[PDB]
């Protein structure tokens, strides 16, 4: 495949609890995206896979809607239990039971199944995925981006969707292609202080980092 | 206030008044099934300690007075709650882990500690919210020649996450010549067996440990202790329970924008400031309800027993009454006339006993 | 840095140098004199209607009853500090109608009738330019209970039990006696300071004014219309001076800023565990039993008895601070306005 | 130590408000010695008879 | 060898600022007032300095306290005698005796001590077992350590506020006289009082 590189621009902020504020300024510290970093950019024409570090984090610009998948897992044959989802316009069920998978996918618990509006609704498909203390976490959020050049510039903080019960350790993580093209940022998240700025309407729609330069940390 | 049985002339703060609640109020969603305590706790086996089973309890009502009927064990040893009052408030979800581990090792199942089990089996996180329950089981997992049908991991290369499940069987290699999977020189086996006899000490026994895991009100409650629910009032001064939140206030209707992931919204002080309501999807405003301090304007114990009482920054439609800037004063009458200041009130209001029978005037 | 521009004068034991000419300056002195009166509730701010939280506080001694004793002598220190600076007068003088003072204008500092609250043009300016954080004087429950957009900060520190009281001279009032005091001082001079008032013509007391600092009284009565222009373009130089900088009133502004950021720390520390399990007494209350709510209420109650006698200290020197300028302030109003002073740089 | 510290964060902003009275004492030091010493616009010298 | 005061001072966070004007700045600011006095007089705290001659000066300073100022030209060189041998009396007395300064000593000394007992103060136990961190840290377990830990933040508090509380204290007292010490240099140096004993 292909490999390039690109700045983050200072998105992937998201909501770090589910309570209700308006018009405060609030200091959390929280696995989040740093600030200006180094996303990798991955063309998929071609493939092995991806080191899954303190949560990852996924943006897809694809108008054409080719992505209908995401994999995790340790070794993604058999073993260990590995996520699995169909996304059409129907339903987006949940597979977790091992299928032996193969080199390019194009007998334990936590069976979670999910018959739901399709998550893919000149648009942005951005994804955060965390895993602390046995809880898998998912973020999401659509954005109408018009410039489709890069990142956009802006703030548009991430929707809680899904949390897991209970999971295995996750070290490993591959990305499903649709043949009858393809192009995904991928970032790493570290464990950062944010301040956020919330409107009258408790939306996040600022946010200031506290390590990035010594005049962000003045403002924290 | 004084602790004087004279008082002197001048104006004295003595205390607050407070509109006390009139009803009381508690909203839980409606739902009828039981939650299932009966196949935790009385299961013909469990499983082992590497493999430990987790029940996920949700949607139905948990009553915990029927677990000391079910199983026959000493305490309830909780952690983040407490045995008694279980039955009042209520989660999100409850997660049932059941094993059976050795009498010697029952300690270790507690946060904040180490040693085999908490190490490479079983590790509890440092915020623990929760009880632990252990009884003995002499008469259902003993054999007399020794039950090897339990086994315990005390052989890994690193520490365990809190809830953390491995149950991968390869054999341990502690040097540099690999194992090749032969069980050779220097390579071990990471499960044994306990082994359990009727002849050993009461420090050797098996335990059987059921671990309730419960997590705190972030998402819409679905499991909860049984109830009565009152019929929802607006607009006065009660007592209310959402959700196990208790409090006190008056409840408006809010045009709040609340995202549909969101239940509560909080406030600077860390106060509960507007709530969703369980059954219906309505928001509502929490106000605590009317307050305000209480000065008593006199003058001397040795001159006269009159006294006037400003309420203190209220427009007192809610308590000779006067309307002055400094709150409402109630039995001092208003001439219009300016003497010099006797007792200072408020904003350029002054009170003073005087005859124009004596009386207690109010003037600028 | 540089300490300042060098200057080498030209001394020798032969030599004078005298001036030929003169100028008229006109100054401005900001001095604090009151800052703002707060009340503390222990009962609601500690426990806020909590039976079991009420029943572990009075075990506790009488900490609360001297912090309002404390916090009853600073409010009654304030409008004491506010008599004195003011109130030196002892009658109300009113200016004659008919306003000639040998060519000096006094129309930006004295009042007009056509406004209700009757303040001059500059008191306009110097009200106007320093904001205020509208505290919870003015009976505010009405809007805090009809909670419109976000709740304010000002409804939040209500709710708590941390209130303000208004202040016993209102800015009218205030108002009245700065006009007593301008009256008294352009018609009469310094005599209405030292018994009753005796009306001079405006001349004939500057001529005192100049003859009080050693220059003879025939330099102002033929450069009278020089010194009149030099004082008018002095009062326009003034107004435009506080109609163009903002930073001028910075003493009146800290004043006020401390004060607001005092109660909002006062309130955003109750959001602390203080080695706790959680920051709500009626979390702890349901959660637990009588034992263990019991020595979590004691540290919470301990933490916040901790903040409020931090906060009633730090009131209390900032009242002395305040104190001490207000003194500052009665003597410089005794001096300056009520006569003449030969004190350098005073 | 990280522990402390952790256990110190529960207790507020007790430091804030001490780190901000110990700013306000510095640069009251400095306000106290201006307001003494510099009270001259120009600095003058002696003529070199003496 | 022995570790001193002020490292160990240091070592614990307590840090002292330098003052922004050095002194040199204070020494051209007196040498400046020093030769505005001497020369000029009176008239440079009040405008542009205007020379005039030492003797003509002390002239107007005699005719200020209402003796008529022939008495300073008929005695010039006995007042110049009598200035001189005071400032050598001066000299004298300062070489001599040292405890005429027991004032700003002093603001040197509780500025002192008071950062040596905020060092002591983290010697005492506050009620728990061990006034080191690490050892609590190394002979516990998590919870037990935990209620050492809070023991010795609430001590180490206390102490903090209380040291802050006396400097805030102090500095006040140190205003005032910082407030008087202006006001004696702009009406004694500045010109001539007529007060009192002042
Ligand atoms: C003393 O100074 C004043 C200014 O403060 C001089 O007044 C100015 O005189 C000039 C003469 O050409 C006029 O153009 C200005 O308008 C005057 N200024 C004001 C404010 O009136 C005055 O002339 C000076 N005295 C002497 C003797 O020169
Ligand atoms: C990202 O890392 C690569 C590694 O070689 C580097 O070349 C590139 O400049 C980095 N991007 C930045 C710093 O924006
Ligand atoms: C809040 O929402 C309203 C309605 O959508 C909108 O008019 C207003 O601009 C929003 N406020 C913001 C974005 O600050
Ligand atoms: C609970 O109440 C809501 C509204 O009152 C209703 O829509 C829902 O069907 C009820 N559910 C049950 C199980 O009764
Ligand atoms: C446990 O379950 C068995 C099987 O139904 C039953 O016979 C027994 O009475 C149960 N014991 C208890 C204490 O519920
Ligand atoms: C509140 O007080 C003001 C004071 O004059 C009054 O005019 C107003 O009517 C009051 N509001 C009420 C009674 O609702
Ligand atoms: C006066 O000044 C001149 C010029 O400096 C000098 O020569 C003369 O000696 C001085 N007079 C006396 C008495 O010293
Ligand atoms: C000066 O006095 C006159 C009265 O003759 C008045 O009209 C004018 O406004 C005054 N000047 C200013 C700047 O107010």
């Amino acid at each position: 495949r292909t490999q390039s590189y690109t700045n983050s621009f200072t998105r992937g902020v998201y909501y770090p609890d589910k309570v209700f504020r308006s018009s405060v300024l609030h200091s959390t510290q929280d696995l989040f995206l740093p600030f200006f970093s180094n996303v990798t950019w991955f063309h998929a024409i071609h493939n092995p896979a991806l080191p899954f570090n303190d949560g990852v984090y996924f943006a897809s610009t694809e108008k054409s809607n080719i992505i209908r998948g995401w994999i995790f897992g340790t070794t993604l044959d058999s073993k260990t239990q590995s996520l699995l989802i169909v996304n059409n316009a129907t339903n987006v069920v949940i597979k977790v039971c091992e299928f032996q998978f193969c080199n390019d996918p194009f007998a334990n618990n936590c069976t979670f199944e999910y018959v739901s509006q399709p998550f893919l609704m000149k648009n942005l498909r951005e994804f955060v995925f965390k895993n602390i203390d046995g809880y898998f976490k998912i973020y999401s959020k659509h954005t109408p981006i018009n410039l489709e050049r890069d990142l956009p510039q802006g703030f548009s903080a991430l929707e809680p969707l899904v949390d897991l019960p209970i999971g295995i350790n996750i070290t490993r993580f591959q990305t499903l292609l649709a043949l009858h093209a393809a192009a995904y940022y991928v970032g790493y998240l570290q464990p950062r202080t944010f301040l956020l700025k919330y409107n009258e309407n408790g939306t996040i729609t600022d946010a200031v980092d506290c390590a990035l330069d010594p005049l962000s940390e003045t403002k924290c | 206030t004084l602790k004087s049985f004279t008082v002197e002339k001048g104006i004295y703060q003595t205390s607050n008044f407070r509109v006390q609640p009139t009803e009381s109020i508690v909203r839980f969603p409606n739902i009828t099934n039981l939650c299932p305590f009966h196949e935790v706790f009385n299961a013909t086996t469990f499983a082992s300690v590497y493999a430990w089973n987790r029940k996920r309890i949700s949607n139905c009502v948990a009553d915990y007075s029927v677990i000391y009927n079910f199983a026959p064990f000493f305490a309830f040893k909780c952690y983040g709650v407490s045995p008694t009052k279980l039955n009042d408030l209520c989660f999100t979800n409850v997660y049932a882990d059941s094993f059976v581990i050795r009498g010697n090792e029952v300690s270790q199942i507690a946060p904040g500690q180490t040693g085999n089990i908490a190490d490479y089996n079983y590790k509890l996180p440092d915020d623990f919210t929760g009880c632990v329950i252990a009884w003995n089981s002499n008469k259902l997992d003993s054999k007399p020649s020794g039950n090897y049908n339990y086994l315990y991991r005390l052989f890994r290369k690193s520490k365990l996450k809190p809830f953390e499940r491995d149950i991968s069987t390869e054999i341990y290699q502690a040097g540099n010549k690999p194992c090749n999977g032969v069980a050779g020189p220097n390579c071990y086996s990471p499960l044994q067996s306990y082994g359990f006899r009727p002849t050993y000490g009461v420090g050797h026994q098996p335990y059987r440990v059921v671990v309730l895991s419960f997590e705190l009100l972030h998402a819409p409650a679905t499991v909860c202790g049984p109830k009565k629910s009152t019929n929802l009032v607006k607009n006065k001064c009660v007592n209310f329970n959402f959700n196990g939140l208790t409090g006190t206030g008056v409840l408006t209707e809010s045009n709040k924008k609340f995202l549909p992931f969101q239940q509560f919204g909080r406030d600077i002080a860390d106060t509960t400031d507007a709530v969703r309501d369980p059954q219906t999807l309505e928001i509502l405003d929490i106000t605590p309800c009317s307050f305000g301090g209480v000065s008593v304007i006199t003058p001397g114990t040795n001159t006269s027993n009159q006294v006037a009482v400003l309420y203190q920054g209220v427009n007192c439609t809610e308590v000779n009454v006067f309307q002055t800037r400094a709150g409402c004063l109630i039995g001092a009458e208003y001439v219009n006339n300016s003497y010099e200041c006797d007792i200072p009130i408020g904003a350029g209001i002054c009170a003073s006993y005087q005859t124009q029978s004596q009386s207690i005037i109010a003037y600028t | 840095m540089s300490l300042g521009a060098e200057n080498s004068v030209a001394y020798s034991n032969n030599s004078i140098a005298i001036p030929t000419n003169f100028t008229i300056s006109v100054t401005t002195e900001i001095l604090p004199v009151s800052m703002t009166k707060t009340s503390v509730d222990c009962t609601m701010y500690i426990c806020g209607d909590s039976t079991e939280c009420s029943n572990l506080l009075l075990q506790y001694g009488s900490f609360c009853t001297q912090l309002k004793r404390a916090l009853t002598g600073i409010a009654v220190e304030q409008d004491k500090n506010t008599q004195e600076v003011f109130a030196q007068v002892k009658q109300i003088y009113k200016t004659p109608p008919i306003k000639y003072f040998g060519g000096f204008n006094f129309s930006q500092i004295l009042p007009d009738p056509s406004k209700p609250s009757k303040r001059s043009f500059i008191e306009d300016l110097l009200f106007n330019k320093v904001t205020l954080a509208d505290a919870g004087f003015i009976k505010q429950y009405g809007d805090c209970l009809g909670d419109i957009a976000a709740r304010d900060l000002i409804c939040a520190q209500k709710f708590n039990g941390l209130t303000v009281l208004p202040p016993l001279l209102t800015d009218e009032m205030i108002a009245q006696y700065t006009s007593a005091l301008l009256a008294g001082t352009i018609t009469s001079g310094w005599t209405f300071g030292a018994g009753a008032a005796l009306q001079i013509p405006f001349a004939m007391q500057m001529a005192y004014r100049f003859n009080g600092i050693g220059v003879t009284q025939n330099v102002l009565y033929e450069n009278q219309k020089l010194i009149a222009n030099q004082f008018n373009s002095a009062i326009g130089k003034i107004q435009d001076s506080l109609s163009s900088t903002a930073s001028a009133l910075g003493k009146l502004q800290d004043v006020v800023n401390h004060n607001a950021q005092a109660l909002n720390t006062l309130v955003k520390q109750l959001s602390s565990k203080f080695g706790a399990i959680s920051s709500v007494l009626n979390d702890i209350l349901s959660r637990l039993d009588k034992v263990e709510a019991e020595v979590q209420i004691d540290r919470l109650i301990t933490g916040r008895l901790q903040s409020l006698q931090t906060y009633v200290t730090q009131q209390l020197i900032r009242a002395a601070e305040i104190r001490a300028s207000a003194n500052l302030a009665a003597t410089k109003m005794s001096e300056c306005v009520l006569g003449q002073s030969k004190r350098v740089d005073f």
